[PDB]
């Protein structure tokens, strides 16, 4: 009855420790990597940018020219820090309302695992300004003491709902609840909302 | 009256950088520059320099092999490293190296170290140390 | 033979299963990176920019903004040290230091001598091999009630090989395999091993492998 429990937990716990071990891997990997590029490069930067310095009226011109291979190793460099992933932009975007909805003394309920991995990343980046503007809605409008955060892939969507428990105070263009229909219905999305028990958007969007 | 530096380094970019940047010392000239281990060998063997400066990783023998084939010529090897990996500074002394510096030190301190090795003083950077 | 076919199919899922712990692995570090070291190259950059467009409009500007640059670099030199050095884990020369201390605390006499010591052993399987190390001691100090703990550690063949036998009581049943299955798992997975004798006290022997 309860042994099936048992020995599934003794089989997830078993998996998680594996998981270390691969993270730990690719963590030593990643590490040799950095020593590698960022090493040499922070090196580099900062024995031109000596060398940039000691010629500003010896010779500016060379200056000049140490100065621009500074600047582009730099460019270079962040760019190879982004060049460790691919993307997503809506786990992101839950960062931000998990900060603002604990600012604003609001509870957050959400599931960090459910976030759908596959959308374009056009329709990731509507749905990222969707989910930020229902969240501004709840902070400034609602009163609510619970903010829910749904995202599940049905079928050929994206949907993502955002319910609170606080009270709808409407009764436009350039708003909102305007602006996240007509971008989303753009998109061939939609989106609806329940504003009986405090107020519930769902946003869908095709994927 | 002017000390005599060969560098050896394998990359061609911060190479180039550390000559312009000791060429800049009034006492000093970079005799030679080469980027690997046996391009070390080779030089100081024949054209004998006050100084080696020697980066550590490079292609074919590294700068703490240069350093131990060069142990008993009248070479002074300064080593450069970025990161401090374990036993590079054991391997170091034992090679009988003059001096082990961070290669990002500011050239004020590097120019410094080559000249207390020449007047017989051995330079590490603390930081190399394997005890903080 | 299809079972080479189906060792094909079960490669192929292994490394998938792996292949999305890694991504995991990736995005914490990619965002922890540009994160604290994102802003300071950024301003290495434009102070760059800023000081080539000063250069002869006021070259003491110039001089000023890459003194920053310099500093602002040399920083972030020692900031990448620190995060290189956390991500390659527990050496085993430390772990070793640790269970001296610990072996000492507990009025266990530690017994040692160095003898064909890894010339190089990745830091995967240093790693692994630290751990192990200190769970064989730990389950020595909480269990054992030995009096002496002897440890060896060599590079015997293609193989790291560790010993640990101590002089105590073996306190586990007919299977005891937690530390002693977990041990045995981490090493399995790094295609090494993990064998028991309780006859005499308590002996470990933990191989992995290593050329
Ligand atoms: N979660 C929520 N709880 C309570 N009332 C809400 C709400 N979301 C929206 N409303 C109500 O609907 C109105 C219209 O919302 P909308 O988002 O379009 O405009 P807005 O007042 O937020 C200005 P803008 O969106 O341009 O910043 C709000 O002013 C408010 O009365
Ligand atoms: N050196 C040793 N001397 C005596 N008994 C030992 C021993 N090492 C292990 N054992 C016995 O084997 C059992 C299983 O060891 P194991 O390390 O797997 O679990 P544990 O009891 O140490 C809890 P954990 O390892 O999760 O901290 C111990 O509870 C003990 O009875
Ligand atoms: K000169
Ligand atoms: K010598
Ligand atoms: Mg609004
Ligand atoms: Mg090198
Ligand atoms: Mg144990």
């Amino acid at each position: 009855r309860k042994e099936r429990e048992r020995l599934e937990e003794k089989l997830e716990d078993a998996n998680e420790r594996i998981a270390e071990l691969v993270k730990l891997e690719e963590r030593q990997r990643i590490a040799r990597d950095l020593e590698d590029t960022l090493g040499q490069k922070l090196s580099l930067i900062g024995l031109k940018s000596d060398l940039a310095r000691k010629l500003i009226y010896k010779d500016p011109e060379q200056a000049a020219r140490e100065l621009k291979s500074v600047q582009q190793t730099a460019r270079t460099s962040l760019n190879e820090v982004r060049k460790i992933v691919s993307g997503i932009r809506l786990k992101d975007e839950l960062i931000n309302i998990k900060q603002i909805l604990e600012a604003a003394d609001i509870m957050f309920i959400y599931e960090e695992e459910k976030w759908p991995e596959n959308i374009s990343l056009l329709n990731e980046n509507i749905l990222s300004m969707c989910l930020k503007e229902a969240v501004t809605n709840v902070v400034k409008h609602s009163q609510a003491k619970t903010c829910r955060v749904d995202i599940q892939q049905l079928w050929k969507e994206v949907v993502i709902t955002v319910s609170d428990d606080g009270t709808f105070k409407g009764e436009s263009k350039g708003h909102g609840l305007l602006g996240m229909r007509e971008r989303l219905e753009f998109a061939n999305g939609s989106l609806h909302i329940d504003t009986e028990n405090g107020t519930k958007l769902t946003m869908a969007i095709p994927n | 009256s002017m000390i005599s530096i060969f560098i050896a380094e394998d990359q061609q970019m911060l190479l180039g950088a550390l000559g312009s940047l000791l060429n800049l010392e009034d006492d000093m000239e970079v005799v030679g520059k080469g980027t690997t281990g046996q391009d070390a060998v080779d030089f100081v063997k024949k054209r004998q320099p006050d100084v080696c400066i020697m980066d550590i990783e490079m292609p074919g023998k590294t700068g703490l092999e240069a350093a131990e084939e060069l142990k008993d010529t009248g070479c002074k090897i300064i080593i450069l490293t970025t990161f401090a990996r374990p036993g590079y500074f054991q391997r170091a002394i034992k090679a009988g190296v003059k001096g082990y510096l961070l290669k990002d030190s500011p050239s004020e301190e590097l120019a410094n170290a080559i000249r207390s090795v020449m007047n017989g003083k051995r330079i590490y950077a603390p930081e190399l140390m394997e005890d903080l």
